[PDB]
DNA sequence: GCATCCGTGAGTCGAGGAAGCACAATTTAACACTTTTGTCAAG
DNA sequence: CTTGACAAAAGTGTTAAATTGTGCTATACTGGGAGCCGTCACGGATGC
């Protein structure tokens, strides 16, 4: 199973805003090639290659390792939509 | 009106049905011109009538329309739309689709409950434009018409080719499927594990769900591409998030035949 | 005349014409009966629609003759070489002008198209049209790297100057869309049409040098 | 199939209708089985 | 917009005509030696469109500058190939004929 | 029903 | 190693010929050798005489004799250029003119007939192919009981297929009865005073059975002259046609008395003399004779439904699925009708031909065209549905295909338009249909096979043989009967003691018109003449049949079929004793014609110094390609010198072994659970196995190409393909076809082609990258074979036919063809299907190196692993006799033959046990070891699960679980005991044609349709995987959104999302959201082609534009 | 009123799941008549036009959820 | 109310791919001559 | 930045073959031909 998906289907009152958020959040972090994130350095996903671990390229499993700290902010009717790309885009050029 | 690789051309019926259509309204217009008797009219009168029908709805009245040194109807446009190989059913309701393979299953023992074994060779074709922007990106190739064309033939491609699609296929999931699908248990998304061979390895603890054997049963295998479809995949279709039948709140993956006896 | 590519009413409809024109004709003054000229028009007719109408692709109705007569003598020769006959029998025997190229052209031109609705097997469930491909449209390969092209040629032409860049891309249809010429690019700079080739020759050596340099081009030639 | 509340969107018509007709072949064909089931 | 609903509803002749780039009256499919399209026909291009992409059947235009252009040699217009698959001709009928789906 | 026999009907007239 | 041989029944006659019902039925349809004048009115003699003479009403145009000469090329030419083998027919046709009374005649030529094989197949268009024999109903008169009605019967006429209407005769409530013609319905009182039939007549005759003849007796209609009741009758059947005496006599001659048009046949013409006891003169209803209808069939059929109503002793129903009301088509009959068919329309064109165009002035060959003869021949051997592609996989295989009966095809029953009934074992399959062999799914009971002692009569009714027992002794005086002739007799069964030949039992199981009983020797009348004529050929090679079940011994039949030659095939050591009889019946191995000495053998000839002094060379068929592209060779099994005995084995042929039929390989079977590498059907077999070549085959794959004039030039197969380098060349020779030898792999090019690209100018980026490099545009592009994805192999074979060669009928346009075969040597693998002959089946799941497999005491490992579990619910036991056997013949180096249900019974397993016991552990002893403390501690434990007596010494108790078939095994990992002696044997296991190689199949993207825009789908056309409705449920179920909307347009046919979606990925984006698919539009428009007026709206009811502007004027 | 499956599928209100089962023919000539509208609200309607179906992911209960971390919250507001 | 007829429906994947002829009207293939680029020196 | 000279290259005007379209045959002919055939269920439809 995925990592601590019994915590993240409590979290939701509907386990299909779940998906909805984990994928939103997805296209967020590719959009800004990962700068955006809320993880740490000691708690970015890794990935084991022949070089060496390197930052995980799946930013399906970045979203829910992220969600699972608790510092993300979900919800409807929070920002617009247009302003909430353009503040982002500010912080994480 | 299509040429073959052959030379040959290739028609539709519909072609066929609008000739009759027009043939038979030309020549009602010569005949009013030429001040024909009324019997001559109304037979033309009939004849175009029937063969708007024909058209419209080949064999409702009278006689279904063949082509001529053959018995088999012409295709009419109710026919086109209705029926089990009618438009609706056959291309709006299913469809053919891209980034999907087919091979025979085999049981994966090892295999944890989330995991599948996928064949190197379905899933470089699979994952293929994955593959050439990751060789892009690395020095495998300078681009990616140029990795497509390492990938072309079998003799070059390269042992880093593998190593690269390791790192594609890296999270990403697939869903497997065994016809008929009874219910929504015979599709489930699992973890690719690249494995050496052509068959593909299935868990056991998902066969009774699937009603898998191995006595030469073959499965489906389909990539979702975005984020969206991956996270439904992996949220949702996973299979080892789906270990209760939703017909009936009992465990659909359970101990088997085997696991039964030693236990 | 039924079974000849034209259904029975169809015939008759196209026989009524030309009974309809034999009435016209028709003179009584020579004692002849009615049905003595009737049946030449009357079979004209017939015999002209299904020269007309028989087949989906048009034949002319000189082309159609040329076919039944082929047809006729290579019969002719079966029944009696106790064979199918070879084009060269077949040539030899329709007289002069008539080789065996000529009857395999005739014969390929003779061929009438097969439905896109046949099935294959006992099953009904398989048809011509679910193995032909469409190879019009661009595949999905073919349109990223006409789009990869274009960006990487749009790249190499960054290196040129404001006016080197201008002068390719109006030459080689790539504003336009159609090639311009040195007269008419000239018009558009108010330049002869001389310098315009000398600077498109120092530009274009210009990219052969970049491309040198770099190989970044030449994969998608 | 998670034995907690039916999360609000869930296309439960698709799963009665699937829930339903996969034990069609187990049923009995020889008023009764399947012949029963589709006449009710 | 966004499409939120689909309507069904009788076409008039007046509809048909509307819809038509142009009428069908030759039973002429494409010419047997040429393999070209028939004027007239059923694949005329003067009446589905070009065959291939900004080209008309002369061939006098032969690029997307002249887009939205109707050659005069030919009337084909100089537009994408792609308007063979969305563009409907008619035939009309010399005597009324009625619609099979509303009489059986 | 039959095409034929109602136009060889009518002609016997 | 020694062939010991079981059982007690004495088969009194051999197997028949298994392919004489192709073979007799094609020489009497033919008559192709005996003299003309001697020819017997059936097969193409009889349609002959039958259409013949054609006579214009003063133009006579007779039929005197036919001939049919040689093939005009050899069988292997055919297949290598794509010919048929056919021979040519000629007709001497004389035409009379009956005005001055001159007869001219000459020999026509009407085409060519296609010619048998010797082995039972046809060769049409270079392929093999096989008729398949159709079941259907037999012609006669039917007693049926009405099912609306109880207490009433209804009379049913049936001619031969498409040889006439059905008539139905049914006594009305009224009284009145109805005579049912075309779905028309009229009193048959009217049609009876047609025939010339009086009052008088019909009360004298019908009179004695009640009332119902007073409902006969209408005389309204019996005054009425015969003339007018003819034309009443006329109006009746046909209303509307002007009523006329020649037009009206005309329909009703045509109708139920021209034998051209309706022919009860010479089946059913026996069965309606047979049933109402009267003797029919010809095959008509009714006979048209001295200007009047005279009646034939009518008044007995009448008779006989008046006395079955009232209830006389002597009547009774018909069963229409008893197998004596149902008869089978043979080869021979399918092609007649069709020739009969052809033959009708070259009369009717003759007919049309000698009323018009020099009258006078008529020769037969001016009249006589053949082109309808020949067309409508060639539609039977390539268009019709028992014209089958020949299943030629192994020798069974083809064996099997010429054996099966088919209720379908043209004339019988439709898939799902049949019934139980049709489906069932009828109780008169007894003998003549084998019982246990049939496709599972939707073709159940519709394709069935032979029996292995039945054959079919001239009437097209199943016989199977029976022994005359009179006095209580069993005579070798075999009769051949039918099934309404088996129900008449008390027939005992073949497992009858019998004391010499006398019945030795006093209670005697026999069978009284299908149902079993318990008679007394001297009631008994015949007997069955072995248990094998119950069966089929592959259902007789099923050993212990008696203890598997009926279900899984149609897998087991069915699978041996599929079974794959193998290099090193080797025949089974549990056999029936069928082996040999189907290898020799097959055609594919070679035997000696009589005594005599072989003179030269080689791998490719063998030359063979016969008795009388000829010398007889055979090219031995070597490497050649199947069907279904398994390579069948024979290989000599003599050497040069040897002596030969009349039939004696001069070469193996595929999947023979010495003679016998070898469909796999024989290895040591351990029936335990393994890791659940075992798991549902499973197979776990040993690398051993692939050391040293078992289920190793050879398959050669055909690739084809073809060079085409064009418009703008022709297309060249040359080795100067353009923008190639050396390495894609390596393999070319100079004419530009690859090497023979040369081995190839995916994307390797076979035979280079070069073809002239059509007339466009190029994109101006493309320009620019030609102006920049200095590349002149070539007028020609590859359009080269390469090897498919998953394929490859060694080139073994290259085949070039060019236009103008002789027998080389190229189509039009077409200068040359290249054909290249392709041979790979494929060994077990993973994902490979296994199957034993007792319908276990499964898929190598593991591949273990030796030292992992479990072994016996002595180090022998084991081969393969089959999983214990599947046995209890299919409840085939054979396997694990057969196991038990081959255990035993291991051991002491000898196989077996045990018939079905008279074979090895256990006691005599269990005594060929206690010997092998005695050399597996005497070995041991003599060696100098005792007993293995590992065997002290299992020998502990089956005790305590009852395995063995407790008290004994451990030799002891280790016999006692061998004569179990049980053993001590090791596990070789561990190198401890396996807790439980484990049942451990040799067992017959094949290779089936179902491997992994040619079906796994992926695709990103490649072709599309042409109107949907979708992908195609196959393996072979590089399509995509069907998502159909089913699977569109199960995401709508999963909530997966935006996973369902992919499919549907980003991977099927939104163009523009499928573009920009591939795009995307390999730039390392995310896939753009997707838009409309293609088919939708498709949908719009095709409804708008039906005058509907169908919008897409949006939010405030205003039309969307969904075609981007494309569409509007 | 009780009805059969089969009926009661027939006589929807939406005629394009109607036409896409059973009596194209006669489902779509009263569609055509009656000049019916088709608002799309189940699943075989959505699947034809390719549209987002309104059940799982698709529906509007969870469909316009927004995700925000609170670095970019705090410089929203 | 009741037979009778007409219409519609009946699992999924896969793998198999038979006149000629004359004459007129129209289109097309070849040249031959301009008009227009394309490409050189001259600057 | 041009300025004349040349050399193909595309455009234009006759010109004939080659192809294609159409009219015309005068002893007397006057209503077609293949369908033939093993389910069973429902709902509905005038009809009576
Ligand atoms: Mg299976
Ligand atoms: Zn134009």
């Amino acid at each position: 199973a995925e990592p601590g998906i019994d915590k993240l289907f409590g979290m939701v009152d509907s386990k299909y805003r779940l998906t909805v958020v984990v994928a939103k959040r997805a296209q967020q972090l590719l959009r800004h090639g990962f700068k955006n994130t809320v993880l740490e350095p000691e708690e970015r996903p890794k990935m084991q290659t022949l070089e060496g671990l390197f930052d995980d390229p799946n930013a399906v499993t970045w979203a829910m390792k992220e969600l699972l700290t608790g510092r993300l902010v979900f919800g409807e009717n929070l920002v617009p939509e247009d302003r909430l790309q353009k503040e982002m885009e500010r912080l994480y050029p | 009106m299509v040429q073959v690789d052959g030379g040959r051309f290739a028609t539709s019926d519909l072609n066929d049905l609008y000739r009759r259509l027009i043939n038979r309204n030309n020549r009602l217009k010569k005949l009013l011109a030429q001040g024909a008797p009324e019997i001559i009219i109304r037979n033309e009168k009939r004849m175009l009538q029937e063969a708007v029908d024909a058209l419209l709805d080949n064999g409702r009245r009278g006689a279904p329309v063949t082509n001529p040194g053959s018995d088999r109807p012409l295709r009419s446009l109710t026919d086109i739309l209705s029926g089990k190989q009618g438009r609706f059913r056959q291309n709006l309701l299913g469809k053919r689709v891209d980034y999907s393979g087919r091979s025979v299953i085999v049981v994966g023992p090892q295999l944890k409950l989330h995991q599948c074994g996928l064949p190197k060779r379905m899933a470089l074709e699979l994952f293929k434009p994955f593959l050439l922007k990751k060789m892009e990106e690395k020095g495998i190739a300078p681009n990616v018409k140029a990795a497509r064309r390492m990938l072309e033939r079998q003799r070059d491609i390269k042992d880093e080719v593998w190593d690269a699609l390791e790192e594609v296929i890296h999270g990403k999931v697939v869903l497997l499927n065994r016809a008929p699908t009874l219910h929504r248990l015979g599709i489930q998304a699992f973890q690719p594990v690249l494995v050496e061979g052509q068959s593909i390895q299935l868990h056991p603890l998902v066969c009774e769900a699937f009603n898998a054997d191995f006595d030469g049963d073959q499965m489906a295998v389909h990539v979702p591409l975005s984020s969206f479809a991956q996270a439904e995949a992996r949220i949702q279709m996973l299979s080892a998030h789906n270990l209760l039948s939703p017909a009936s709140g009992e465990p659909l993956a359970k101990p088997s035949r085997d696991i039964i006896l030693g236990l | 005349y039924t079974g000849r590519g034209l259904s029975f009413l169809d015939l008759i409809q196209e026989g009524n014409q030309g009974l309809i024109r034999a009435v016209e004709k028709f003179e009584y003054k020579r004692r002849f009966k009615f049905s003595t000229y009737a049946t030449w028009w009357i079979r004209q007719a017939i015999n002209r629609a299904i020269a007309d109408q028989a087949r989906t692709i048009r034949i002319p109705v000189h082309m159609v003759e040329t076919i039944n007569k082929l047809s006729r003598t290579a019969r002719q020769l079966q029944q009696e070489l106790g064979r199918e006959p070879t084009y060269e029998e077949i040539a030899e025997a329709m007289g002069p002008g008539w080789d065996a190229k000529r009857v395999e052209e005739t014969l390929k031109i003779a061929q009438e198209p097969v439905s896109l609705e046949t099935p294959i097997g006992d099953e009904k469930d398989s048809f011509y049209g679910d193995f032909i491909p469409d190879e019009h449209l661009p595949s999905p390969v073919d349109a990223a790297t006409q789009s990869l092209l274009s960006e990487e040629l749009e790249k190499a032409l960054s290196k040129l100057s404001e006016r080197e860049a201008m002068v390719l891309k109006l030459r080689k249809g790539l504003i336009d869309g159609r090639e311009h010429t040195l007269e008419e690019v000239g018009a558009f700079f108010g330049v002869t049409r001389e310098r315009i080739r000398q600077i498109e020759n120092k530009a274009l050596r210009k990219l052969k040098y970049h491309e040198s340099r770099t190989r970044k081009l030449r994969d998608f030639l | 199939s998670m034995a907690r509340p039916v999360s609000i969107g869930e296309a439960v018509g698709i799963v009665a209708a699937q829930s339903i007709g996969e034990p069609g072949t187990q049923l009995t064909m020889r008023t009764q089985g399947l012949p029963r089931v589709i006449e009710l | 917009k966004e499409v939120r609903k689909v309507r069904i509803a009788l076409a008039s002749p007046e509809k048909i005509r509307s819809w038509s780039y142009g009428e069908v009256e030759k039973p002429e499919t494409i010419n047997y030696r040429t393999l070209k399209p028939e004027r007239d026909g059923l694949f005329d291009e003067r009446i589905f469109g070009p065959i291939k992409d900004y080209e008309c059947a002369c061939g006098k235009y032969k690029r997307q500058r002249f887009e939205g252009k109707v050659c005069e040699r030919c009337g084909v217009e100089v537009t994408k190939s792609i308007v063979r698959r969305y563009r409907m001709g008619h035939i009309e009928l010399a005597t009324p004929a009625a619609h099979i789906w509303f009489v059986k | 029903s039959d095409p034929v026999r109602q136009y060889l009907h009518e002609i016997g007239q | 190693m020694e062939i010991k041989r079981f059982g007690r029944i004495r088969e009194v006659i051999p197997l028949p010929p298994l392919t004489e019902i192709q073979v007799e039925s094609y020489r009497r349809a033919l008559q192709a050798d005996v003299p003309p004048e001697k020819r017997e009115n059936v097969g193409i003699q009889a349609a002959f005489r039958e259409t013949f003479p054609i006579e214009e009403e003063g133009l006579v145009l007779d039929f005197l004799e036919y001939r049919l000469g040689e093939p005009p090329f050899p069988q292997d030419e055919c297949r290598e250029k794509d010919l048929t083998y056919q021979a040519p027919l000629y007709a001497r046709l004389q035409l009379i003119h009956k005005d001055t009374g001159l007869i001219k005649e000459d020999e026509v030529f009407l085409g060519h007939i296609p010619l048998m094989t010797e082995d039972g197949s046809f060769i049409i268009n270079g392929a093999d192919r096989v008729i398949v024999s159709q079941i259907h109903r037999s012609p006669g008169v039917y007693f049926t009981p009405d099912p609306a009605r109880p207490g009433r019967y209804i009379a049913s006429i049936i001619p031969l297929p498409k040889r006439g209407p059905w008539i139905d005769l049914e006594v009305e409530p009224n009284g009145v009865v109805s005579m049912k013609v075309n779905k028309r319905k009229f009193p048959l009182v009217l049609l009876l005073r047609v025939l010339g039939y009086d009052q008088e007549t019909l009360a004298r005759e019908l009179g004695a059975y009640g009332e119902l003849v007073q409902g006969l007796m209408d005389e309204s209609v019996f005054a009425m002259r015969p003339e007018e009741a003819l034309i009443r009758l006329f109006t009746l059947l046909r209303p509307g046609d002007p009523p006329k005496r020649d037009k009206a006599v005309a329909y009703v001659y045509g109708l139920i008395a021209d034998p051209r048009r309706y022919d009860l046949g010479e089946a059913g013409r026996y069965k309606a003399e047979e049933k109402l006891g009267i003797r029919l003169s010809g095959r008509t209803l009714a006979r048209f004779e001295d200007g009047e209808f005279k009646d034939e069939v009518f008044l007995p059929t009448l008779r006989y439904l008046f006395a079955l109503t009232a209830g006389v002793p002597g009547h009774e129903v018909d069963d229409i699925d008893h197998l004596g009301n149902r008869r089978i088509r043979t080869v021979g009959e399918l092609m007649t009708d069709q020739f009969r068919v052809g033959l009708a329309r070259l009369a009717r064109g003759v007919r049309e031909r000698m009323l018009m165009g020099s009258e006078d002035s008529l020769t037969p060959a001016k009249l006589v065209n053949s082109r309808p003869l020949e067309a409508a021949i060639r539609e039977f051997f390539s268009r019709s549905q028992l014209s089958q592609f020949k299943d030629e996989t192994n020798p069974l295989s083809s064996l099997r295909h010429k054996r099966r009966i088919s209720a379908l095809g043209p004339g019988g029953l439709t898939r799902e338009r049949a019934g139980f009934d049709v489906r069932d074992v009828h109780r008169t399959h007894y003998g003549r249909i084998c019982p246990v062999e049939t496709p599972e799914g939707a073709n159940i009971g519709l394709i069935t096979s032979l029996a292995a002692y039945a054959r079919v009569d001239e009437l097209g009714f199943i016989r199977t043989p029976y022994r005359r027992v009179v006095g209580g002794v069993v005579t070798d005086e075999v009769v051949y009967m039918t099934a309404t002739e088996e129900d008449r007799y008390t027939i005992a069964q073949a497992n009858t003691p019998l004391e010499g030949n006398r019945i030795a039992a006093e209670r005697v199981v026999a069978r009284r018109k299908g149902e079993p009983v318990i008679v007394s020797p001297e009631e008994v009348e015949f007997m069955d003449v072995s248990p094998k004529q119950v069966f089929s050929v592959n259902t007789n090679l099923i050993p212990f049949l008696e203890h598997d079940d009926a279900n899984r011994a149609l897998m087991g039949s069915n699978m041996q079929t599929q079974a794959v030659p193998l290099i090193r095939a080797q025949a089974p050591v549990v056999m029936t004793g069928l082996e040999e009889r189907v290898v020799r019946d097959s055609l594919a191995a070679l035997y000696a014609e009589e005594d005599g000495e072989v003179a030269k053998v080689d791998g490719n000839r063998i030359v063979v110094r016969y008795e009388d002094g000829r010398l007889v060379e055979y090219p031995l068929r070597r490497f050649y390609r199947s069907n279904q592209g398994t390579a069948l060779d024979q290989r000599p099994r003599v050497v040069v010198g040897q002596r030969v005995r009349k039939g004696d084995l001069l070469a193996d042929g595929p999947a023979s072994e010495n003679g016998f039929l070898a469909l796999g390989q024989n290895v040591l079977v351990a029936i335990m659970p393994f890791d659940g590498y075992n798991f549902e059907d499973a197979i776990v077999i040993s690398e051993e196995l692939l050391k040293r070549d078992f289920y190793t085959s050879i398959h050669i794959e055909r690739y084809e190409i073809e060079a085409r004039d064009t418009k703008l030039g022709p297309e060249r197969i040359t080795r100067d393909i353009p923008h190639l380098s050396e390495a894609a060349l390596r393999d070319l020779d100079e004419e530009g076809v690859v090497r023979i030898g040369a081995e190839v792999k995916p994307g390797d090019i076979l035979v280079g082609r070069t073809s002239f690209k059509g007339e466009s100018e190029p994109t101006p980026e493309e320009r620019l990258l030609r102006s920049i490099f200095g590349e002149k545009a070539r007028d020609v592009k590859d359009t080269s074979l390469r090897v498919p994805p998953g394929e490859g192999g060694i080139v073994v074979r290259t085949v070039r036919l060019r236009r103008g060669d002789p027998g080389v009928e190229l189509k039009p346009g077409v200068r040359e063809v290249v054909r290249v075969y392709v041979a790979q040597k494929r060994k077990l693998q993973v994902g490979d299907k296994l199957a034993n002959r007792h319908g276990n089946k499964g898929v190598v799941a593991k591949i273990l190196p030796v030292e992992d497999m479990p072994h016996l005491p002595d180090g022998t490992p084991v081969d393969v692993i089959l999983n214990p579990l599947g046995v209890p619910s299919r409840m085939n036991l054979g396997q694990i006799l057969e196991t038990h056997l081959g255990l035993a013949g291991y051991f002491l180096g000898q196989r077996y033959i045990s018939p079905i249900f008279d074979g090895a019974k256990e006691p005599e397993i269990k005594e060929l046990l206690a010997q092998a016991f005695e050399v597996y552990f005497g070995k041991r002893k003599g060696e100098g070891f005792g007993v293995d403390k590992r065997e002290v501690e299992v020998l502990r434990r089956a005790e305590k699960l009852g395995l063995v007596t407790p008290g004994k010494t451990p030799e002891e108790q280790l016999k006692e679980l061998f004569l179990q078939g049980k053993v001590v095994l090791y596990d070789g990992r561990t190198g401890e005991p396996i807790e439980g002696p484990i049942v451990v044997g040799q067992m017959f296991i094949m290779k089936l044609y179902h491997m992994v190689e040619d079906k796994m199949h992926a695709r990103s993207t490649g072709p599309y349709s042409l109107i949907t825009q979708q992908p195609l789908g196959g393996k072979a056309q590089f399509g995509g995987q069907r998502f159909g409705e089913m699977e569109v449920w199960a995401l709508e179920a999963y909530g997966a959104a935006h996973t369902l909307q992919e499919m549907l347009t980003l991977k099927s046919d939104d163009i523009e999302g499928r573009n920009a979606a591939y795009e995307a990925i390999i730039k390392g984006e995310d896939v753009p959201e997707p838009s409309v698919p293609e088919s939708f539009r498709v949908l719009v428009k095709e409804l708008q082609a039906l005058a509907l007026d169908v919008q897409t709206l949006d939010e405030k009811d205003n039309p969307v534009d969904i075609f981007e502007g494309l569409a509007s004027k | 009123l009780l009805m059969g499956v089969t009926k009661s599928a027939l006589s929807t209100k939406s005629w394009l799941s109607a036409a896409s089962f059973q009596n194209t023919t006669h489902v779509l000539t009263e569609a055509a008549i009656a000049g019916k509208k088709d608002e799309l609200i189940g699943l075989k309607e959505n699947v034809i036009l390719g549209r987002l179906i309104p059940a799982g992911t698709g529906s509007d209960f969870v469909r316009f959820t927004q995700v925000v971390d609170q670095k970019t919250l705090k410089a929203i507001e």
